[PDB]
RNA sequence: UUAGAGGUCUUGGGGCAUCUCAACCUAUUCUCAAACUUUAAAUGGGUAAGAAGCCCGGCUCGCUGGCGUGGAGCCGGGCG
RNA sequence: ACCUGUCAAACGGUAACGCAGGUGUCCUAAGGCGAGCUCAGGGAGGACAGAAACCUCCCGUGGAGCAGAAGGGCAAAAGCU
RNA sequence: GUCUACGGCCAUACCACCCUGAACGCGCCCGAUCUCGUCUGAUCUCGGAAGCUAAGCAGGGUCGGGCCUGGUUAGUACUUGGAUGGGAGACCGCCUGGGAAUACCGGGUGCUGUAGGCUU
């Protein structure tokens, strides 16, 4: 309608960022393999995450590098998400969507996404998370005159699904 | 009902609102205390600062001192009066920042009678310059930069206006660092790179880079430059001519006030009678509707 | 016996008022104190430097020295039957101007100007303050309305 | 063996017998404790008050 | 095992509650304060009676337990086990101490600060001790039950029939009119008070 | 720290498609604090109620300083 | 010999082998300055992952932390890097 | 009638949700050659001007929560001073002065300083 056309510029859904995370309870040369996996998939150097507390049953110590993660934005994030949704064959559940307008899924095999298996690398999977947003969402991140994004400008759990079905022709099952 | 409500009645009862300009995100009161407070044995002596604020479309330069009921602006120069001096486009870039600072400096010295005594540095170079007071003459005006919430990094446009003001004749303490020509790996300052930024050569290089690479992208990034016929070759002369114009006539002519018809563009507050009546008819409508059904 | 600690028993006197914590308002640093003016001492716990001792909280003295951030004050302190004029250095945050002196300086002004007006007008005007005099004689009108008759109420045992 | 520990009894009576005298006030007070940099200037100001005596006398 | 109640009666100390400063306090003898049909609505127990204190003293938890038991036993026999509701309006929060019961120990008044012995409730003049709500026809039984519970308390108490409706704070003469005019919404044993000082949606729900 | 009431995600339980309890939440309710408090007395403590004051004119300074700036000091004069 | 809250009777001072506690240290940083961030907790999501691993959004007046006990103070702080 | 830059007092200014926003501005917004900084031009820094008031921001609204202010509570609670007052005590009354705080019920919902615009 007329309202929809005039709202198309600024009230438009887009992917703010794609968050890729690989968590392995070990350190050392084990997670160095995971870092190269994200390096090949995204073209970006990932960053390691340390354990907040010490848990003996998980075999992790405080301040020990455990996970690797990376954030991808732009058309690169669009293409990496397309590959991950391909593996999941465009199928998500309703519970995969949060009340804040975001969603995520998991891929078990990194090899089948983009690359070929190498003898030195492992068998790690990874986690996808999509942070959806609208144009004026950066005012909560800026330093000078920061503000909240308003109530009607936020994304709900419903319109997140609608964007998934309209763009990727996806299916949501209960 | 699943989880305990955090923003409950008791939460608001003992909530303390921040300062108004803290919760607007405009004033960092940690820096303001250390910047505007005068020593107590300097009774009534004004402490001057130079406010430089870069908005999306304008650069604002002001000189102010603090008083109990509020700041006095002794002088202000905006970047949107640069078309009067020749600069029609790029009113928020480093070159325009230098001009706004220079205009603020010349305008203030003219008011105080020190324009002829303190000429600053007319021949522009990026090198370090500081005004020294002349014996027997009135001393040099001393000011301190107020960068606000701007991240002070090398090449920040607040230091562009600082350079224009110190070149105009104001005594503002600073280091040659944080100017665009400073090098982090060598810890050396190159005045030529700084001078290029003052004349907008880094902008002219971008224009030439875009014309060679993609004409369509060049028009998109520079449309008002083309509409105003600002060629990359004439940018240095345009900024040089603007500097002379500011130095020759820095006085500001106020826009004449026009009497207009007072038309309200906002809703006035409803009175007690209106608010009470509205509840009366809302109650009556609910009773009537429930009776009809 | 109890301790000789400097901040013993200042749990409430150096605490900030309710919903008045946080940044010190900047006009307190902008108040100007000259040599000879009278200031009230009131320690603020937000600033721990230049803090007056608890025995000077609520005391009033006059400025004898002005420094970059602090002020020297001549304050009377009672010590076991003798009053001595102590000299203490207090940062600006813990003091404020005393309004009793400002009121008196105003009264001196209106007195001097009333003398000048009286001399120029050839009249005499009262300048000394006087205690509240006995109420003057006056009439009270009933307006044709009888006074309402009051009477003690019966006793009732409530809950 | 055991005795009294502390009391302020009869102390206020002792104090008021000779009075709680306020400190004496003088028109000129001590410059002890005021800013040394401020003292140095004031002495220089007093030292050179002799100059301008001719202007003071004429005025 | 316990001292006579005359040793602890006159509220001679500051309140000394159970806290991180006072540990090792034995549990109070009274642990149940509401008895009878607690689930009854406002409209079924309109009459209320109080045992009002007439002295400034402290009553032991044992005394509160004894009075509650004997008041309950009478009102069950006379009014049935589901024809009343008793509320003890006093909680023992003050801790009373005892000095040591008397070679290897320091005798005398040396180090004489005591250990917790029990709990008492400080009561003021005109303060309600116990309350009973019942039907209007059981007035004589309420007075009798509270009269017998008087003998368990040291000082002087007065029995008063309230002018309010049950355990609520609203007068019995205006209670029914307020409920009809929707100013008082019953909820549980008590009632809720509805002002005209909220969003109109609540008013819509009440009148729908 | 006492008691009912209205809803429900329930890594809860019990009697048996389940249903009641417990848990949690929400709005109420009884009773409290020397080492708790939004509020907050009475009686307290400090200061001031002029000639060492007030108002004019001038001089000095190496301190402060856009400035005829500011601050302090000093010299005259007037006003009971 | 010292320190915190209370006693202590709303200035200060105030006793008992009164009550509740702490001290004879610890730190080249946990001293100083600058910059950039926001903490406890909770809700909703995400492969292995579960009451507790890590990633993301939201709420969060401080309910965390500031080495020692306690009181005060503190949020583009005095907290973290 | 409003805005911007810098503020003063720091909720009558905050919080939740809805409506409206002319013109300047403030923004959202477009981009990464240079300055600068990142895992990520998201933030920060820089160069802009195709679009948009959806958001921030402003004004209004809500028998709105909070906040401010006033009634009530109440001459109640408490309290200076007094008596060869009462009472076995606990405690209470009176004379002489001062004098509160919830619940409950109303009203209000930023004022303003310096400098510079728009309302032509």
């Amino acid at each position: 309608q007329d309202q929809g056309e005039k709202e198309n510029p600024m009230r438009e859904l887009r992917i703010r960022k794609l968050c890729l995370n690989i968590c392995v309870g070990e350190s050392g040369d084990r997670l160095t393999r995971a870092a190269k996996v994200l390096e090949q998939l995204t073209g970006q150097t990932p960053v390691f995450s340390k354990a907040r507390y010490t848990v003996r049953s998980f075999g992790i110590r405080r301040n020990e590098k455990i996970a690797v993660h990376c954030t991808v934005r732009g058309a690169k994030a669009e293409e990496i998400l397309e590959k991950g949704l391909k593996v999941r064959e465009y199928e998500l559940r309703k519970n995969n969507f949060s009340d804040t307008g975001n969603f995520g899924f998991g891929i078990q095999e990194h090899i089948d996404l983009g690359i070929k298996y190498d003898p030195s690398i492992g068998i790690y999977g990874l986690d996808f998370y999509v942070v959806l947003g609208r144009p004026g969402f950066s005012i909560a991140d800026k330093k000078r005159r920061t503000g909240c994004i308003g109530a009607k400008h936020r994304i709900s759990k419903e319109e997140a699904m609608r964007w998934f079905q309209q763009k990727y022709d996806g299916i949501i099952l209960p | 009902g699943f989880v305990k409500v955090v923003k409950n009645k008791a939460y608001f009862k003992r909530y303390q609102v921040r300062f108004r300009r803290r919760r607007e995100g405009k004033t960092d009161y940690y820096a303001r205390k250390r910047l505007v407070i005068q020593d107590k044995n300097k009774y009534n002596t004004p402490k001057y600062r130079m406010i430089v604020r870069v908005t999306n479309r304008d650069i604002i330069c002001q000189i102010a001192y603090a008083r109990i009921e509020g700041d006095m602006i002794v002088c202000a120069a905006y970047a949107h009066e640069l078309p009067k001096y020749g600069v029609k486009v790029g009113l928020t870039n480093y070159a325009a920042a230098y001009c706004t600072g220079l205009l603020l400096a010349r305008r203030l010295l003219n008011r105080f009678g020190m324009d002829k005594i303190y000429e600053g540095q007319v021949e522009v170079n990026g090198g370090e310059y500081n005004v020294e007071s002349i014996d027997g003459q009135p001393g040099a005006f001393t000011c301190y930069l107020d960068a606000g919430l701007a991240r002070t990094t090398t090449g920040n446009k607040v230091f562009g206006a600082l350079k224009g003001a110190v070149d105009g004749g104001l005594s503002i303490p600073h280091s040659t660092k944080r100017f665009p020509g400073y090098d982090s790996e060598s810890k050396e300052f190159n005045a030529e790179v700084h001078r290029k930024h003052i004349m907008g050569q880094n902008v002219a290089d971008y224009m030439r880079y875009l014309m060679e690479e993609d004409e369509d992208a060049y028009k998109k990034q520079f449309s008002q430059y083309i509409k105003n016929n600002v060629t990359p070759d004439m940018m240095e002369e345009m900024y040089k001519k603007a500097h002379a114009a500011i130095r020759e006539n820095p006085v500001y002519e106020k826009k004449p006030k026009r009497e207009v018809k007072k038309k309200r563009w906002n809703r006035p507050k409803m009175s007690l009678a209106q608010k009470k009546d509205r509840v009366a008819q809302k109650k009556a409508s609910f009773l009537r509707a429930q009776e009809r059904a | 016996t109890n301790t000789k600690g400097k901040r013993r028993g200042t749990r409430y006197m150096f605490s900030r008022p309710f919903r008045k914590h946080g940044v010190v308002p900047l006009a307190t640093y902008m108040r100007i104190y000259k040599k000879g003016d009278i200031v009230d001492i009131k320690g603020m716990g937000t600033v721990q430097k230049g803090m007056p001792h608890k025995c000077y909280h609520g005391k009033t003295g006059r400025v004898y020295n002005v420094t970059q951030h602090a002020v020297g004050i001549i304050v009377n302190k009672q010590v076991k039957g003798k009053i001595l004029a102590k000299r203490i250095n207090v940062r600006i945050e813990h003091i404020k101007h005393s309004k009793s002196r400002d009121s008196f300086l105003k009264r001196v002004k209106e007195n001097d100007q009333k003398k000048k007006e009286a001399k120029e007008k050839g009249t005499w005007v009262q300048l000394k303050r006087q205690p509240a005099p006995p109420r003057e004689a006056h009439f009270v009108r009933t307006n044709g309305k009888e006074p309402e008759l009051l009477e003690p109420i019966p006793y009732e045992f409530m809950a | 063996a055991k005795s009294k520990n502390h009391t302020t009894h009869n102390q206020s009576r002792k104090w008021h017998r000779n009075g709680i005298k306020k400190p004496r006030s003088q028109r000129y007070e001590s410059l002890k404790g005021v800013d040394p940099k401020f003292l140095r200037n004031m002495r220089f100001a007093k030292k050179h008050n002799k100059k301008g005596l001719k202007k003071m006398q004429a005025n | 095992g316990r001292r006579p109640a005359r040793c602890y009666r006159y509220c001679k100390n500051k309140p000394y509650p159970k806290s991180r400063f006072c540990r090792g306090v034995p549990d109070a003898k009274i642990r149940i304060f509401d008895l009878g049909r607690k689930k009854a609505k406002v409209d079924e127990f309109p009459l209320c009676g109080h045992m009002v204190s007439d002295e400034y003293e402290q009553l032991s938890s044992e005394a509160l337990e004894a009075a509650r038991i004997c008041a309950n036993k009478y009102m069950v026999k006379s009014c049935g086990k589901d024809g009343f509701h008793i509320r003890v309006r006093l909680h023992p929060f003050h801790v009373i101490r005892i000095n040591k019961m008397l070679d290897r120990l320091q005798t005398g008044m040396r180090g004489a600060f005591g250990k917790p012995q029990g709990t008492v409730a400080r009561v003021h003049i005109g303060q309600v001790i116990m309350s009973i709500r019942t039907k209007l026809q059981n007035k004589e039984h309420v007075i009798e039950a509270l009269r017998r519970a008087k003998f368990k308390f040291p000082g002087r108490q007065k029995i008063h029939i309230s002018k309010k409706w049950g355990f609520t704070k609203f007068n019995a003469d205006e209670f029914e009119d307020k409920v009809a005019a929707k100013r008082l919404i019953p909820d549980g044993c008590g009632v809720k008070y509805i002002p005209e000082r909220g969003p109109l949606d609540k008013w819509r729900a009440l009148h729908s």
